[PDB]
């Protein structure tokens, strides 16, 4: 909410999708701190979209806030 | 006032500057996909050239194969072979029937546009060697341009139309001199380069009738023009005009049918009238070398520059073709007004009164 | 082989007159244009410092902050340094807004402050009217929407409700408040412009709020600034910007750079040249990048383009909005901004500043000739790299303001007009753009310039901007640039590829515009363009004969000069020309000559038909699309004699 | 196994690298690998995608977009 | 002259190219009808 975390996306990025596998418990939690980082990356986040897209089917995550941020995203409209 | 109308002419030369400039056009382009294609067909077209080739050194053997025969609507008028792709054009009155002669079905039908008094006479194929079109021109003077003639997403296309002049027209295509020399009744063979789309020279013809036929030499100015009084004149168009012709020799009287000419440089000028009597002329001679006489009541006539076969026709259904010295080959068995040999293989197409197309190959 | 044969063969029928259709480009709804240009006409300055006397809300710290407006008050006393710091303060804004009418309020009644807004209001009722609030002497304020001033005898603050404040001024306004619980002012105007709208039924767009924190958010008590840390951003960027950098840990980058080398830095705010001036011109191309790549265009153009001030305060908030962001503390804007503080080009902004007073030792003490920064130099690097690989609709270049800025100079305009011209080649839809940053009035001021290096690349440019927008036609002659173009035309060593692009910027600007038409009249161009009529470029052959033929589109006066110049004769011989380009322009010059004969002398008529039968002879032609023309050259000819025709016709009947 | 050799593969394959539509290709391909080497979970995959793009790539690579992705990949786990 | 310029028209009324044909016939139309 209050930093700059465009210089370590993958730093977190990439230990959240791992998250999302290696334990459940944690999805829910760790869903919400990933939507948290795409609004505040924005259009800098599409590179990771690809790669988190197939680990949300490969356990059918289905976020509402995140959802809807990709969806922003990709149409390119902001708020 | 709402009848003044204004042309988007100035309007689309403005787009000129909307396009970009300093860049790399994309003809230049090596690694184009256009050139690619291009290059891809120019290596399918040196095939063509060398695997014909190949067949007239076999010498020609005896031709009856028939590979197919269709029903046109309309009577065959002209019929040209496209040198690379198989696309037969077979026009009519009113129509362009474009037959194939390896899947064997019609790919186009369409409408010339001109009146009902009027006749396709001649045909050619511009650009044959890539992106090919199809010139048409009217007996009575109007000539155009067709593209996209036998193609699956595309529909037919007239680039251009221009009334010229003003037997009925003929036309000579020189590719690689860019000009079109258009004739018939009048006394005068107009040469309209296709670069400047402006008339260079207007040769008069020095002779009542009409000029029925009309054939010139590629790399040289030798053309050569039958006459309906049967006099078969040749001019050049390189000195004055009135100095322009060169010989006029007379030995016919009647139409010639297809005054035909060979691309090699020992030129020699088959002409066949009505009466049906060849008489190989040469443009440096004024008589005639050898002389034939092969059916009485002559009505068409084809040659071929490659192979000498004199495709001649008959009011009886045969089909005598013959060489250039005379000798028997063939007479095939069923008024045959067209028939059209390919630019390299040896293919003769024959169209008898009825409206029905054959395409025949040897083995 | 047999593919030399091949590639060496003219394709015929197959140019751009005949794959493409000859039919005009639809032009697209060209919003570029500024609506309305707005004027600060005039300035508030509520100062309620209460010099001498401590707010009993905030108690501050025995160092606190003391500098207000970069002076200390306690140093020359209560009453003077109340009024120097106004008449500083006044000073600091006419950097900005020299031309505006100030009026100081010192720690003011509630009766002065209205007559002062209403005196204001009534000299530029339509007009927009800054009002500068600074409470740092007065409690702050409450949550009820009220605003602290004093009574006549400096006894008791008088609290003054917000929406009286917003009753006095008008519409078109801006506010900056510079207090502590600023965000409450603004929550609570907007609830009284609500309310207003609720009443309205049985000036919120309009108005303007800038805040220096949030509600809950207080003012910092740092000794090393200023007390009046917002308003010094606002008004004095460079200032803080430098004691700031001075402030964070990058100072041990730069060992030898305290805040007395800042104080003592060389130059001014003016001089581009000078170190001084090189940090304030850099400041506003970066500021201005970075609001035009976060911001969406609409609002970049109603707060960045409208009106000079306005652009010059929001630039300086973006500062702000970093600056203090560092100690806790959000501004606040009323047309909400996204957070600018991580763009990218703040880091530019940092190294551009080592970069600059790194040198100051040397400068100082030393006396070193101040090298330029090559940071201007190296963004147009990266917008040339960028043009390499930009055929594509990729996002836009993040540098083009600063082509922009670059192009103000003399010493980096010739590789920025060039590089400006290739980018506005790639397509219309960079020229667009171009449009959109406001480009227009700065590329029309550079026609006044005489450089003839320049004449090239001018020529070039506005080709392309007139060939997407052709009401351009009318700035380029009020400004009379239509002149410079006469001399490039008038240049037999200008090169006929820029010749012609400059035939062409002729025939936008005369195209059916009487005035225009009778403004290059006047400047011969019928004489100038019949000199180079037989040139051996086609392209200008052909445009020279469309140019030729709209300046005397419905212009008598035009057609005069051509008959003594005798036009349509030497316009014969293009009649015969290879290219029908060539053809068909003659065609349509000679057919709007004949259309204007507006029941002239016997001459006309006799000219007219030495036309007719000229172009008569032009039936047999092999070009469909000249003959086109031909009959839209006869249209004119048969509705200036329609009653003649009419005979002609009822006689074959 | 198959991700790691198809990017050795094309980065190899890029060895000829003016026409503007292999310009797009190579730019749709580059970015589709910088995309991989800064994404892909395999930390050894995006070590050999990043090691690929050598001296010949770096026309593409100082692209502003090109650019934006690199500055990620310094703040790498590995 | 008037004469000539309206044979000329009719050569452009009766062109190959319909375009040509369709724009000299309307032209040629708005004589008739006045």
């Amino acid at each position: 909410e209050s930093l700059d975390f465009t210089d370590y996306a993958s730093r977190i990025i990439h230990p959240i999708v791992r998250t999302l596998d290696q334990s459940p418990e944690l999805r829910s939690t760790a869903m919400d701190t990933l939507s948290s980082l795409v609004f505040q990356l924005g259009k800098k986040y599409q590179i990771f979209i690809p790669m988190v897209n197939k680990v949300l089917v490969r356990h059918r995550i289905n976020h509402q806030r995140y959802d809807v941020l990709i969806c922003r995203i990709v149409k390119g409209y902001t708020l | 006032i709402s009848a003044t109308v204004q042309t988007g002419f100035c309007d689309w030369s403005a787009r000129y500057f909307a396009q970009p400039v300093m860049k790399i056009p994309e003809e230049h382009d090596l690694e184009s996909q256009i050139r690619k294609e291009r290059e891809w067909r120019f290596l399918r077209n040196s095939r063509v050239r060398r695997q014909a080739q190949q067949v007239i050194q076999k010498g020609i053997t005896r031709l009856d194969d028939q590979i197919f025969l269709n029903r046109n609507p309309g009577v065959p008028s002209v019929v040209k072979f496209h040198p690379f792709t198989p696309c037969i054009a077979v026009a009519d009155k009113d129509s362009i029937c474009f037959w194939d002669w390896e899947k064997g079905e019609k790919l186009d039908y369409f409408h010339n546009g001109n009146p009902r008094y009027t006749r396709v006479t001649a045909m050619e194929y511009l650009n044959g060697q890539d992106c090919s079109l199809l010139l048409t021109a009217t007996d009575d003077g109007a000539i155009r341009v067709w593209k996209n003639f036998a193609d699956l997403e595309k529909n037919p296309e007239m680039v251009t139309a221009w009334q010229g002049l003003s037997a009925g027209m003929v036309v000579d295509w020189e590719q690689e001199t860019g000009l079109l020399m258009s004739s018939g009744d009048v006394r005068i063979v107009r040469i309209w380069d296709t670069d400047r789309e402006m008339k260079v020279q207007d040769i008069p013809t020095g002779a009542d009738s009409c000029v029925t036929s009309l054939s010139c030499d590629s790399h040289r100015s030798l053309i050569v023009a039958g006459l309906g009084d049967g006099s078969i004149r040749v001019y050049d168009r390189r000195m004055a005009l009135s100095e322009c012709r060169v010989m006029t020799y007379r030995e016919h009287t009647a139409w010639v049918v297809k005054a035909s000419l060979q691309k090699r440089p020992d030129g020699h000028i088959v002409s066949v009238s009505v009466n049906g009597d060849v008489r190989i002329f040469d443009p440096r001679m004024p008589e005639s070398v050898n002389v034939l006489q092969i059916v009485k009541g002559l009505t068409a006539l084809d040659i071929h520059p490659q192979a000498d076969l004199i495709a001649c026709g008959s009011v009886n259904q045969f089909t005598a073709i013959y060489n250039s010295s005379g000798e028997l080959i063939n007479n095939i068995k069923y008024a045959i007004s067209c028939l059209a040999f390919h630019p390299h293989w040896p293919h003769l197409a024959v169209g008898s009164n009825d409206y029905y197309i054959s395409v025949y190959s040897v083995e | 082989e047999a593919d030399l044969t091949d590639w060496n063969l003219p394709l015929a029928f197959m140019k751009k007159r005949h794959c493409e259709k000859i039919e005009g480009s639809k032009s697209l709804a060209q919003s570029w244009r500024m609506k309305d240009r707005m004027k600060t006409v005039s300035v508030a300055l509520v100062l309620c410092l209460n010099v001498g006397v401590d707010p009993p809300d905030v108690v501050k710290t025995t160092p606190c902050a003391r500098l207000e407006c970069w002076i200390d008050p306690l140093s020359m006393g209560p009453q003077k340094a109340l009024e120097t710091i106004g008449a500083n303060l006044q000073k600091q804004y006419e950097n900005w807004q020299p031309r505006a009418r100030y009026k100081q309020s010192l720690d003011p009644t509630v009766d002065e402050v209205k007559k002062l807004c209403t005196s204001l209001r009534r000299n530029a009722k339509e007009e927009r009217v800054l009002f500068h609030y600074n409470g740092h002497g007065v409690p702050r304020p409450t949550v009820n929407g009220e605003v602290w001033v004093f009574n006549k005898n400096y006894t008791q603050y008088i609290p003054l409700s917000i929406y009286d404040l917003q009753t006095w001024m008008g519409s078109p306004s801006i506010f900056v408040y510079d207090c502590s619980n600023a965000g409450l002012i603004v929550k609570s105007f907007k609830q009284f412009a609500l309310q207003r709208e609720q009443e309205l039924e049985v000036s919120m767009k309009n108005c303007i709020q800038l805040a220096a924190c949030e509600a809950t958010e207080l003012l910092p008590m740092i000794p090393d600034l200023p007390a009046d840390l917002f308003t010094s951003c606002l008004t004095t960027p460079i200032k803080i910007a430098l004691r700031w950098f001075c402030m964070q840990k990058c100072v041990s980058l730069v060992p030898g750079v305290t805040l007395d080398l800042i104080e003592k830095i060389p130059g001014r705010l003016n001089d581009r040249r000078t170190p001084l001036g090189e940090l304030n011109w850099i400041f506003t191309a970066i500021t201005d990048t970075i609001a035009w790549n976060v911001l969406p265009r609409d609002l970049f153009q109603k707060l960045f383009r409208q009106d000079l001030l306005v652009a010059s305060l929001f630039r300086n908030f973006l500062l702000a909005e970093r600056i203090m962001r560092s100690y806790n503390c959000t501004p606040v804007s009323s047309p909400r901004l996204p957070p600018t503080y991580m763009h990218a080009m703040w880091q530019a902004w940092d190294l551009a500043v080592d970069i600059c007073l790194s040198q100051l030792p040397t400068i100082i003490e030393e006396g070193t000739a101040f090298r330029h920064s090559p940071f201007f130099a190296e963004q147009l690097t990266a917008f040339q790299v960028w043009l390499t690989m930009g055929v594509e609709n990729r996002n836009p270049p993040e540098q083009l303001p600063i082509v922009l800025q670059v192009l103000l100079s003399q010493v980096h305009r010739l590789r920025a007009l060039d590089l400006l011209g290739r980018f506005l080649d790639l397509g219309p839809w960079a020229v667009s753009l171009a449009l959109s940053v406001g480009i227009f009035p700065y590329v029309l001021k550079l026609l006044q310039s005489s450089a003839r290096e320049l004449r090239p690349l001018l020529v070039f440019i506005w080709a392309k901007i007139l060939a997407v927008d052709s009401s351009c036609q009318a700035d380029l002659v009020k400004d009379n640039g239509h002149k410079y173009f006469l001399s490039v035309l008038a240049d037999p060593y200008m090169p006929a590829e820029h010749r012609t692009m400059t035939a062409f910027i002729l025939a936008v600007i005369v195209n059916s515009y009487h005035t225009g038409q009778e403004a290059c009249l006047q400047g011969n161009l019928i004489a100038i363009c019949l000199e180079q009529l037989n040139d051996p470029h086609p392209l200008l052959r052909q445009w020279v004969a469309i140019c030729l033929g709209r300046i005397w589109q419905n212009f008598d006066s035009a057609r005069w000069c051509g008959v003594r110049d005798s036009a349509h004769e030497k316009l014969y011989s293009l009649l015969s020309d290879p290219i029908p380009e060539v053809r068909c322009a003659a065609v349509f010059a000679l057919g709007t000559f004949v259309g204007n004969s507006a029941e002239r002398t016997d001459h006309s008529t006799t000219i007219d038909h030495n036309v007719a039968m000229m172009l008569a002879q032009l039936v047999s032609d092999g070009s469909p699309m000249v003959r086109k023309e031909l009959v839209v050259a006869l249209s004119h000819l048969v509705v200036q004699y329609e009653s003649n025709f009419c005979t002609v016709a009822l006689q074959f009947i | 196994e198959i991700r790691m050799e198809a990017a050795r593969t094309c980065s190899r394959l890029l060895t000829p690298s003016v026409s503007q539509t292999a310009v797009q290709v190579v730019a749709d391909v580059l970015s589709k690998l910088l995309v991989v080497g800064i994404t892909d979970p395999d930390p050894d995959i995006r070590y050999c995608v990043l090691a690929s793009l050598d001296e010949r790539f770096d026309a593409h690579l100082a692209q502003a977009e090109n650019l934006q992705a690199l500055f990620v990949a310094l703040n790498d786990q590995v | 002259v008037y004469t000539q310029i309206w044979r000329v028209l009719l050569h452009l009324a009766a062109d190959p190219y319909p375009e040509v044909s369709d724009v000299a016939m309307k032209v040629l139309n708005s004589i008739a009808y006045k």
